[PDB]
């Protein structure tokens, strides 16, 4: 301890002194005795000491939590917090305190000087470069941004992106909600209103998309993304006047939804946002079916695919209404540039219509087969 | 947990001397069990396991799957790695969910550490099964040629309600061969090549509606007569629009020359099962 107090004396980089200072310590047998007696030793400063008695205070938690003594630790912290108020304070050494508080290993405990920083304009200095060899600085600045200091994201961005992400969609969310907190006959009348507030949730709804991809949170982006996408339906519906809507739309309202804009292209909106699976046969049965739309059908062919078993399976739903003359060619509206043999084999025998049947397999390279896709 | 630690050590100091090697194993449990609590609180999750909870093994794979349900990808990936709880599954499902975001770049350089492919070139199954989900999860959604580009943000609700009366016209206007075309169609056609075959490239271009190129491939991965027989004369006998495809044989070699067998092994399936009336005009 002599030698030690010497050796600062005298002294009277800084990641390259703390071998010097260790390799001392090594000399020792069992270092508790010697932490006693650094321990002791360290009231000795002297007058004005406050440069050299910085790394004997630093010295302390080295050599005291290897061996992990809790009282002596408790002490110690004590020890700490002393010289950071009874000499440190009136100090005003901000470097110094700030390579103590970056030494201060039980660093989680630093509420002494917590909002100090911010308090003493480290806030943004908290932002200093190469002061994180290990990374731990910054780990310690954004859990103080999520802990002592929450609100102020730009210091945030200085120094979790899912925890912004989470508070931007609780925030699109709330927005949301607040307009279907009263009825739509009410709330149709601010038109204006409730095209800003669909404005605001939307933009909100993409900050926390974008926060979450900060936080590379994909599956969070993209469900911030949806909600924001349906947020805009409403907007367009509040300010293009589509009284018809599909925003915050329940399962069984999901339909009605569709059926605000029941073409495809025109009813993707309500199934992408509340994760509506539309029946493909029987709300099929109503796009071209008995309607001849396979302009809606085609908006599902750009927009999707059908596969030739519901293809085979829509003249069931088709079946189950009354099915006029026109529904015929209503659910053949798209079946000109078909290939299907087989299913399409079975189903005009299932109707005898010799529509299709004199339009396939009437080709002789084409109605010489027909026998192998119907009855072979 | 150091301390925790330290005082296991002395556990195990006490245990040699026993003389109990079964104790021993135990301890040496006891220790990886340990160690992981680190590896937990190392991450400090919204839930942790007790110790007695740790003593069982079911308990690490519910926490793999809980943990995936936490989307700790990486750390959960990393802890059961370390546990030897593998996750290759994991990586695919971290595959889907940036699917449902785009990261589709980092996405395919994650998952290349885990590839897991099928060797055998003659895959005509899913190799990959997580391939065979992938694909679909993938072409699923395809972005054509429209004229919107992945940048167009400040879209105002009256361009979005434009935009709803003109989707179908995104890939509509997708020519037969630009559904194989698309940097869309390029990206999944590198995530076969990464951990996929020809076998569904054909169908993935199929249902698409690409041919061409398709039969280009088919000969440049040189599509077996008896590939040419299952996938062209079933889907003849399921399609028969043969009049692009008797040509495209031909297109193979006029001359009979570069294409012999591929449709010959199709009229095996055909006239083996006797279909010869149209397999006079092929």
């Amino acid at each position: 301890a002599e030698e030690v107090t010497r050796e600062l004396l005298t002294s009277s980089n800084p990641t390259e002194e703390s071998q010097t200072f260790l390799q001392l310590t090594t000399l020792c047998q069992d270092r508790t005795l010697v932490g006693m007696k650094l321990l002791d030793k360290i009231s000795s400063v002297p007058h004005g000491e406050l440069s050299c008695t910085t790394e004997l205070l630093i010295l302390a938690h080295h050599c005291f939590t290897l061996t992990c003594h809790m009282e002596g630790i408790i002490r110690v912290l004590q020890a700490a917090h002393m010289l950071t108020d009874n000499h440190l304070a009136p100090s005003e050494e901000y470097g110094l305190v700030v390579r103590l508080l970056t030494g201060i290993g039980r660093y989680n405990e630093m509420t002494y000087i917590f909002d100090l920083l911010h308090k003493k304009h480290y806030f943004e200095v908290l932002m200093r470069k190469k002061l994180d060899p290990s990374g731990t600085l910054k780990t310690a600045l954004l859990d103080y941004i999520k802990r002592c200091r929450p609100g102020d994201s730009e210091k945030h961005n200085m120094i979790m992106c899912r925890e912004i992400g989470e508070n931007h969609e609780a925030a699109a969310r709330i927005q949301l909600k607040l307009i279907e907190s009263q009825p739509w006959e009410d709330s149709l009348k601010d038109g204006h209103q409730l095209k800003q507030l669909l404005l605001k949730a939307l933009t909100l709804m993409l900050d926390a998309a974008e926060s979450y991809a900060k936080d590379s949170c994909v599956r969070q982006a993209q469900h911030c993304q949806r909600l924001t996408k349906l947020i805009t339906l409403q907007i367009h519906f509040l300010n293009t006047g589509q009284n018809t809507m599909l925003i915050n739309l329940g399962r069984h309202k999901l339909m009605d939804c569709i059926l605000a804009l029941p073409r495809f292209y025109q009813a993707s909106i309500v199934a992408e946002a509340y994760d509506f699976v539309p029946d493909w046969a029987e709300i099929l049965y109503q796009q071209v079916i008995l309607k001849g739309d396979f302009n809606y059908l085609e908006e599902f062919k750009q927009q999707r695919l059908l596969k030739s078993s519901i293809f085979e399976e829509i003249s069931k739903k088709y079946k189950q209404h009354q099915p006029t003359d026109m529904v015929m060619e209503n659910l053949k509206k798209l079946l000109t540039y078909c290939e299907d043999v087989y299913l399409y084999y079975k189903l005009a025998y299932e109707h005898k219509f010799y529509e299709i049947v004199n339009v396939l397999l009437k080709d002789p390279q084409t109605g010489c087969c027909l026998k192998d896709m119907l009855a072979g | 947990t150091d301390i925790m630690k330290q005082l296991l050590f002395s556990a195990k100091m006490m245990f040699v001397k026993a003389g109990q090697s079964q104790d021993l194993a135990l301890c040496d449990s006891y220790i990886s069990k340990v160690d992981v609590l680190n590896i937990l609180v190392a991450a400090a999750y919204r839930h942790v396991p007790s110790l007695d909870q740790i003593l069982q093994p079911a308990a690490v794979t519910r926490l793999r799957n809980q943990l995936l349900e936490a989307e700790y990808y990486q750390l959960g990936v990393e802890v059961s790695t370390k546990t030897g709880l593998d996750t290759t599954g994991a990586w695919h499902a971290w595959g889907m969910a940036c699917l449902k975001a785009g990261n589709l770049t980092a996405a395919r350089e994650k998952f290349s550490r885990c590839l897991k492919p099928p060797f055998d070139l003659n895959q005509l199954n899913h190799g990959s099964r997580l391939v065979q989900d992938v694909v679909e999860y993938l072409e699923s959604t395809v972005r054509p040629f429209v004229s919107l580009q992945d940048d167009d943000y400040f879209a105002t609700l009256r361009e979005l309600e434009a935009t709803l009366r003109t989707q179908s016209l995104s890939l509509a206007v997708i020519p037969e061969g630009k559904i194989m075309n698309n940097t869309y169609y390029q990206e999944c056609l590198f995530y076969l090549h990464n951990y996929s075959t020809n076998l569904a490239i054909i169908s993935f271009y199929v249902r698409h509606s690409c041919l061409r190129e398709a039969l280009l491939h088919l000969l440049n991965k040189e599509s077996p007569p008896e590939v040419f027989i299952e996938g062209i004369f079933q889907p003849s006998y399921k399609s028969g629009k043969l009049h692009t495809l008797e040509n495209l044989l031909e297109s193979i070699d006029p001359t009979l020359e570069s294409w012999g067998k591929y449709l010959i092994a199709a009229c095996q399936h055909l006239q083996k099962k006797n279909y010869y009336h149209i397999l006079y005009e092929l």
